């Protein structure tokens, strides 16, 4: 009765033929066909829901029908390109391109706001020969694409047209190897523009059995999620159903927002539960579910204390989001250690580490400038020198994360602070349409090992994964310090912008966190400007192409307009005094002015190139991605 | 070549035709429209459940030899 995975013989991973996601959706279409496998919360018309759901052998009755269309007009290789709003239809479609043995782009419906950017810079770069949407979406599809060049119109298909007797000359492909593709999982393009992880079959199915492993998840344990299926953990959480054997069920994120409750709702015990729930949730769902979804007063009972995991990533989990959370569903019954602050990225999949089933989320303080020098230690919360830090838990089953020296390849002592690599099954074989940013990011050797090695059970020849983020081991745990990209090195020190920025909202009232970015530019690159402000402490140079810190922040919508004078004044102070560092250009924005990510939030690189270009500076639209040569 | 053999039907009718590559829809469209009693603008025309305009051509649409356009109303 302890948990057993029956993915798991002998502490390896371990797949027969007729493994991959495609094989266990037949698989359970035969054995099970009338089983519930996926439900859709549709909350367009009905306030309270009406679901809409799908068998397995409904599920593979639709998925082979798409997948008999998509083999007599694209072939082996191409793209398709996922442009359904989120419903059934959706997943149909994203199984659909993997039955077909195509390889899926999963993105969105065109008429949703804000994203258009990204779904430019993915179709720019995998090309699709076809996209699916639904009869619905798709006149909001043909809008879109005349904004495109007349040679990148490629054929669309709405998949709820597609007749099931189309199904009948439907080809299963081959046994797929360990370089067949099934999909792309594309980054949040937090540093750069979002690219392109190749991830095959064994991929997916090994990075499933690494999830299940990692939640000890049963198939009697709800699959539930709000999140969007084009982001990295949106997309995994919703293909566990074939392999673990529970059913799915997910709502609209729009949905989620108006009315967080619903997600609370779903979560809870339902009367014939006989596991706990499986969810998914970025700190804001957290905070968002704690401000706006605690039941009235007055409202039926709730019942959270079946809740088995919430799975948090894409970001450090904070400690008031954690707090506040378990102080407003606590009284029902929630587990504090339902909470899994987790790391995770594209190149993996998705999962490397969470805590274990026992813990609660663990958020610790160290010294600040113990932490510059490339080391942790800890200090009490209310030191001056407190910065914080937070964990990762442990790395998953298969599969391998070192902190490294990178330009020697040598694994750092426990306690030491250096680039994050990694190497399992689960990571993807390369970046789509970039051979040699594949081959400096996927294909590196561990040339030194510790002893103890984070690497002890990885081949000596394993390849080697370049994250992108500094971090640790810490007393047992894996924590992310920063990203690569985004350290600031000024005069022979190192900042980290994180916490740059949180001494810059702290100082001034104009001033909002989540609202603002500390980056450095080369001195002789600095606007004029700042060369004329007598307060800079800098003045022009052509030939000095030192390293020198720039604030970006964002002001309220409305509340227009106050001096930027004595608002400069108090950042530069605030973060001289404590960091040692001096600003030499504080740039204050409309909302909505500092390009943002997937998730919502600020990509430093495109906000520095936006800052020199200099969109910011008179108010034009900014890049929401830097260019590749950044 | 240069034709394709294109069938369209409504769920009842099942009407053959052959039309060039670079031919406009139109004539086919209204051909297919009066054999039903109907005149055109009072039907859909779909092609894998995505609208058909009447001056687009098999060739925009990428059409292959026995593709089937499915008629619907309104
Ligand atoms: N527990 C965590 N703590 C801190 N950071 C995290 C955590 N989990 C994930 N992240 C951050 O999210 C990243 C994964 O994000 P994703 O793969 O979606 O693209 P990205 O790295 O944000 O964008 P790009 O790769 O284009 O710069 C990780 O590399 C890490 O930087
Ligand atoms: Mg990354």
């Amino acid at each position: 009765m302890p948990f057993h995975n029956p993915f798991i013989k002998d502490g390896q991973i371990k797949f027969p033929d007729g493994s991959s996601i495609v094989a266990h959706v037949e698989r359970w279409a035969k054995v099970r066909g009338d089983k519930l496998a996926y439900r859709f919360l549709d909350f367009s018309t009905e306030r309270d829901g009406v679901p809409r759901d799908l068998t397995w052998a409904q599920f593979s009755a639709r998925n082979r029908a798409v997948a008999a269309r998509l083999q007599q007009v694209t072939q082996p290789g191409d793209r398709v390109a996922i442009l359904c709003p989120q419903n059934l239809d959706y997943l149909v479609a994203f199984f659909g391109a993997l039955y077909a043995g195509r390889i899926a782009v999963p993105l969105f419906d065109p008429s949703e706001p804000g994203h258009v950017g990204r779904l430019h810079a993915v179709l720019d770069n995998c090309h699709p020969s076809a996209i699916l949407t639904t009869t619905e979406a798709a006149e909001g599809v043909r809008k879109f694409f005349r904004t495109r060049p007349a040679n990148q119109r490629p054929r669309v298909i709405a998949v709820d047209a597609v007749p099931d007797d189309v199904a009948s000359t439907w080809v299963n492909p081959d046994e797929p190897d360990e370089t067949t593709i099934a999909y792309l999982q594309y980054t949040s393009g937090s540093t750069r523009i979002p690219t392109g992880v190749q991830i095959t079959h064994l991929n997916l199915a090994t990075n499933v059995v690494q999830v299940i492993e990692a939640l000890e998840g049963e198939e009697g344990d709800r699959g539930l999620s709000w999140l969007p299926f084009f982001h990295d953990m949106g997309l995994i959480t919703a293909l566990l159903a074939p392999m673990i054997g529970h059913y799915f069920t997910f709502m609209t994120p729009a949905a989620f927002v108006r009315r967080p409750e619903r997600w609370i709702r779903e979560l809870a015990r339902k009367e014939g539960d006989t596991g706990g729930t499986i969810s998914v949730a970025p700190n804001f769902a957290f905070d968002h579910a704690a401000a706006r979804g605690v039941p009235k007063p007055g409202s039926p009972p709730l019942d959270l204390s079946n809740v088995k995991a919430v799975l948090n990533g894409s970001e450090p989990i904070s400690a008031a989001t954690v707090r506040r959370f378990n102080e407003a569903f606590g009284p029902f019954g929630f587990p504090p250690k339902a909470i899994k602050p987790s790391y995770g990225l594209a190149e993996a999949t998705l999962f490397v580490s969470t805590t274990p089933s026992a813990e609660e989320p663990k958020i610790i303080t160290v010294d600040r400038d113990q932490l510059n020098s490339g080391r942790i230690v800890e200090v009490d919360a209310d030191s001056p020198k407190a910065v914080a830090q937070a964990s990762a838990g442990k790395v998953g089953i298969a599969e391998w994360a070192v902190i490294v020296d990178a330009e020697s390849a040598t694994e750092l002592p426990d306690g030491q602070v250096g680039e994050i690599w990694i190497s399992g099954q689960n990571m993807g074989t390369g970046y789509w349409g970039k051979p040699e940013e594949s081959v400096a990011t996927f294909q590196n050797i561990l040339k030194s090992r510790t002893n103890p090695s984070h690497a002890e059970g990885a081949t000596d020849d394993a390849t080697w994964v370049r994250t992108g983020d500094y971090g640790a081991f810490y007393d047992g745990d894996l924590y992310i310090t920063g990203r690569v990209k985004d350290l600031v090195i000024i005069d022979g020190r190192n900042h980290y912008p994180q916490d740059l920025e949180y001494s810059a909202q702290e100082a001034s009232k104009a001033i909002r966190t989540g609202y603002v970015a500390a980056f450095s530019v080369p001195a002789n690159q600095l606007p004029d400007e700042v060369f004329e402000n007598a307060h800079s402490g800098i003045k022009r140079d052509p030939d000095d192409t030192s390293e020198q810190l720039v604030i970006v922040a964002e002001r309220a919508p409305g509340a227009h307009k106050l001096d930027i004078g004595p608002i400069t004044d108090d950042i530069r102070a605030a973060i001289a005094v404590r960091h040692g560092v001096t600003v030499r250009d504080v740039l204050l924005t409309a909302a909505g002015a500092i390009p943002r990510t997937s998730s919502g939030k600020i990509g430093r690189r495109a906000c520095r190139a936006a800052y020199l270009d200099g969109s910011l500076r008179a108010g034009k639209v900014a890049n929401d991605f830097p260019d590749a040569t950044d | 070549e240069t034709h394709i053999n294109l069938k369209v039907s409504d769920g009842s009718s099942e009407i053959f035709f052959k039309i060039k590559k670079t031919t406009p829809l139109r004539r086919l469209m209204e051909a297919f429209a009066k054999r039903q009693g109907k005149e055109m603008d009072s039907l859909r025309f779909l092609y894998d459940g995505i609208r058909i305009q009447a001056d687009q051509t098999p060739e925009d649409l990428d059409m292959e030899d026995n593709d089937i356009i499915e008629a619907h109303r309104e």
